């Protein structure tokens, strides 16, 4: 397949969605619902770039990019005006209830939110108004639960259901209070329930077990070993 | 009024007394002859073809043609488990026309759904009716018993061989469940989010299998047009638009209610003529013509005919056709508060432009009622309506939401920029740190 | 301690024999558990979940997405008054400072005996005869700042 | 003035460097603005922040 993404002509596999596809190119596009062991929903809307009809095209559309095929031929825009503005203000939409908490929460220097806040070039904030708030639940000794930090991306339902196979992780509620989590207190009873704290894009999901002995990221001293 | 068969096909079986019409006093008043006539005469597929030569839209608030919709479902012959939803939501505001038609003619919305069960060669049928509307729930149940009984429902309907079973199902109070694939994940005990498209509910829908869904006013059209034939219908208009619709309006009116009228009928004869026009004292500032989810229109646009692109290219919807009028003393930015809480609230939460950027629109309104309005919010809400459009969300119930604020800031902009009272805040000072003076 | 009764597991079958798949009587066997109870306790997620073989977090979702399923606990008569746009036309802040004023509890809220909970809804399908409230299964029209001590004196 | 004698001495630790007030700024205070909850400000309780709406709430 064909693509031609901001004028460059690129080969690309006609299988995959755009979003998988310029990834696997080089090229930056901010995303926070899409996983690739888990497939494209469109839920985020971060991944919006613009798509022209063919090549004498000017106006374009915006679309999600992990929900669109890499077809042959086709012709997209990441760095457009539009997108560019449109990606930025999913970012500030996500960031009007985001809690003052980055000092204070362990997936600082490791968040995928502190990171697509900085891609999309947002850092001034002109909301005023109150931020909402959750109470947290207790998960068990592994994984530690902050709701406040959510961004609303279901990766942890869709990992945990409809990959995993577990039964006692949902999202509950409504409009802006969807809330991600277990019906009541209890342990997370599947043996992948681990995976969360790579899986959510922010800090809702924690190493527990890291927090209590907490180093940011960059202090580490990594290896490649075997479990 | 004069309600004659061929004028009025919805509703001149209505009675005086508003009372319901059952099996007895239905098909004395030629009921159950389309069935007859589908059920006896025709293919399925050109059941298909007729719907869609006599130019049936849909009803729900989108005008999309039924035929097309109905010729989409697969002809892979394996495929013989298929499904037909009727849509009897109706929750957008300023909506009461479901009620009517399933309140007091249920036996027509079930020959209705029997037709197209039959031409869609669907096996089961459900009525996904709102749990508010009780008496609608009480009078559908009883006509699908009564139908059942007449052996119009169920196994080998007229000795035709063909088996269709009607269930209704009542809702549990969310508005996004009227979107259609919302619907289907609805029926399927789910939580009402929406589906993504391609695919189509025709080719998978509920339970992965063939599904149609229709509103409750075009099944109710479906019969007539079966039993009177194309060119009857084709002929009820010299517009666009084939056949009649439920028009109406509401408000601070003389006479709030609904009509049968043909598509064509502009809006201030429905106001004026119909609905009597507005109470004394009261002067006609700004209106909307197909629910909550449509742009507002002024005085000088009710002189245009209510079809879809009339309306359309006015700059509004013409949506469910039942406007609603709007006098000088009510406030606009008072009255875009209430309908961006509706739709904020009314959020199924999927996507973040509707979750998150409807509530700062509410937020922005309730301080410009209060006078606490603040530079830079007019601006706020223009790019919320430009980001939220079709598109950019993943369903299209945030663009129905924006149409409104648009549409005011559009036309009552003096109303909006009359809460802004104070200067932008947003940091308090912090003694010790100097802050950065932007200009 | 919740136990679903014998009318109650029964509706729920008969609710699952309608579908071809069991999870698509969540909702009805929520509404029947609010039915006979007045609102969905904790240990019902867990029954209604039993019972249909589905995950209690599936039951738990669809419960807190619906509005008119009620997961804490209510009066024994709910008025749902609407404060959509064309009864917000036709005056419902009027008939909700009367309501308020005659009940002294705020919208969300439950009276001291129990015996109302008063609940803004979304546009009940009568906007022609505005404002409307629905009372526990009746509709009431016309509504008037006046009429309204006397008719929730009809209701005990 | 802060010359030593030993350079394993110019290794000031926690107790070397906590003093008794605010410093250079009076007023400032980290957990009023953050989500976290701490003794003395449970969730809802920072600055700009509502409070809790649990989803069982009766509220549409
Ligand atoms: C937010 C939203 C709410 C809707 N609510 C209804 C509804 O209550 N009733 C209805 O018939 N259609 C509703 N629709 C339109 C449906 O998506 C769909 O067009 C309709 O149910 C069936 O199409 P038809 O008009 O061709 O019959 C809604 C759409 C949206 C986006
Ligand atoms: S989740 Fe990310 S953006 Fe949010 S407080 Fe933690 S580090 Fe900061
Ligand atoms: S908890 Fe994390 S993974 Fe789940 S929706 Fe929220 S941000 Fe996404
Ligand atoms: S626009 Fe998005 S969040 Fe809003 S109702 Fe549709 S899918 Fe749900
Ligand atoms: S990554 Fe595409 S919409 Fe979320
Ligand atoms: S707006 Fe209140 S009943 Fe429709």
């Amino acid at each position: 397949a064909t693509i031609h993404v901001d004028g460059k002509e690129y080969e690309v596999n006609g299988a995959d969605n755009l979003l998988e596809a310029c990834l696997s190119l080089g090229l930056d596009i901010p995303y926070f619902c899409w996983h690739p062991a888990l497939g494209s929903v469109g839920a985020c809307r971060q991944c919006a770039v613009k798509q022209y009809q063919n090549a004498e095209d000017t106006r374009g559309r915006l679309v999600m990019s992990c929900m669109t095929p890499a077809s042959d031929g086709t012709f997209i825009s990441i760095d457009d005006e539009e997108a560019k503005q449109f990606r930025e203000s999913v970012v500030e939409w996500l960031m009007t209830n985001h809690p003052h908490d980055c000092p204070v929460c362990e997936e600082g220097g490791n968040c995928h939110l502190q990171d697509m806040t900085v891609m999309t070039g947002h850092s001034f904030r002109r909301y005023r108004f109150t931020k909402r708030t959750h109470r947290n639940q207790d998960l068990g000794p592994f994984i530690s639960h902050e709701m406040n930090r959510c961004i609303a991306c279901y990766r942890c339902v869709r990992y945990y259901k409809d990959y995993a196979g577990g039964t006692d992780l949902g999202v509950y509620g409504a409009h802006d209070n969807v809330y991600f989590g277990r019906p009541e207190d209890g342990t997370l009873e599947s043996e992948f329930s681990g995976n969360l704290v790579e899986i959510c894009p922010t800090g809702v999901f924690t190493d527990k077990t890291h927090s209590e002995r907490y180093n940011r990221k960059w202090d580490m001293q990594f290896a490649p070993s075997i479990c | 009024i004069i309600r004659t068969p061929e004028t009025h096909p919805l509703t001149w079986r209505l009675r005086d007394d508003k009372q319901p019409v059952w099996l007895d006093e239905y098909r004395s008043k030629n009921g159950y002859e389309g069935a007859r006539k589908a059920l006896t005469g025709l293919s399925p597929d050109e059941i298909v073809n007729q719907v869609k030569d006599a130019g049936l839209k849909g009803r729900g608030g989108a005008g999309f043609s039924t035929g097309l919709k109905w010729s989409l479902m697969p002809k892979d012959e394996s495929m013989n488990i298929r499904y037909l939803l009727c849509n009897a939501d109706e929750m957008e505001p300023g909506t009461y026309k479901d009620r009517l038609l399933m309140e007091q003619l249920p036996h027509l919305l079930v020959e209705g759904m029997l037709i197209s069960a039959f031409a869609l060669k669907a096996y089961r049928g459900y009525i996904f009716l709102r749990g508010e509307y009780i008496e609608a729930a009480v009078n559908l149940r009883r006509a699908i018993a009564e139908a059942t009984e007449a052996g119009l429902l169920g196994k080998n309907i007229m000795g035709t061989g063909f088996d269709f079973e009607l269930f209704v199902h009542t809702g549990a109070g969310r508005y996004i469940c009227g979107e259609e694939t919302a619907l289907i994940n609805s029926l399927e005990g789910r939580r009402a989010n929406p589906r993504s498209k391609p695919p189509f509910p025709a080719t998978s829908g509920a339970w992965g299998k063939p599904t149609c869904v229709n509103n409750v006013e075009t099944l109710c059209n479906v019969p007539a047009i079966l039993a009177n034939g194309v060119e009857w219908y084709q002929n009820i208009s010299k517009s666009k638009d084939a056949g009649t619709k439920l028009m109406g309006f509401s408000g601070r009116v003389k006479n709030p209610g609904l009509w049968e009228l043909p598509f064509g009928t502009t809006a201030r004869e429905i106001l004026e003529d119909y609905a009597g026009g507005m109470r004394d004292g009261l002067k006609f500032k700004a209106w909307q013509p197909g629910g909550a989810g449509t742009d507002f229109l002024t005085e000088a646009h009710l002189d245009l005919p209510m079809e879809f692109e009339s309306i359309g290219k006015a700059g509004s919807r013409l949506g469910t056709a039942l406007a609603m009028a709007v006098d000088h003393e009510i406030n606009m930015v008072s009255l875009v508060r209430n309908l961006e809480e509706f739709f904020a609230r009314e959020s199924c939460g999927w996507c973040t432009p509707c979750r998150d950027g409807l509530p700062w629109s509410v937020k922005i309104l309730r301080a410009l009622e209060r006078g606490e309005g603040q530079p830079g919010d007019i601006e706020t809400l223009e790019q919320l309506c430009r980001f939220l459009g079709p598109g950019k969300t993943f369903c299209a119930h945030a663009p129905g939401a924006v149409e409104p604020l648009q549409s005011a800031i559009k036309y009552f902009r003096e109303e909006f920029e009359a809460g802004i009272k104070q200067p932008f805040s947003n940091t308090h000072l912090i003694n010790g740190i100097q802050p950065n003076l932007l200009k | 301690a919740f136990e679903l009764s014998a009318a109650e597991r029964e509706a729920i079958e008969h609710e699952m024999h309608h579908y071809e798949d069991p999870r698509a009587a969540s909702i009805e066997a929520l509404k029947i558990v609010q039915k006979q109870r007045g609102w969905v306790p904790d240990g019902a997620i867990h029954a209604i979940a039993d019972v249909l073989g589905i995950p209690a977090s599936d039951v738990e979702g669809v419960a807190t997405f619906y509005s008119q399923i009620f997961r804490q606990p209510v009066g024994r008569h709910v008025i749902r008054y609407c404060d959509s746009v064309v009864c917000h036309i036709n005056g419902y802040q009027g008939i909700q400072a009367a309501l308020e004023k005659k009940l002294n509890i705020k919208p969300g809220q439950t009276t001291f005996d129990g015996r109302f909970t008063l609940l803004p809804t979304c546009c009940l399908g009568n906007c022609d005869k505005g404002p409307n409230m629905m009372i526990d299964e009746d509709t009431h029209a016309h509504l008037t700042p006046e009429a309204i001590p006397e008719l929730l004196e009809r209701y005990k | 003035e802060m010359g030593e004698y030993k350079r394993q001495d110019l290794v000031y630790e926690k107790e070397d460097l906590l003093i008794s007030g605010p410093g250079k700024y009076p007023e400032y205070n980290f957990y009023r603005m953050a989500g976290m909850a701490i003794d003395g400000k449970d969730k809802g309780e920072a600055e700009n922040e509502a409070k809790p709406i649990d989803v069982k709430s009766l509220l549409p």
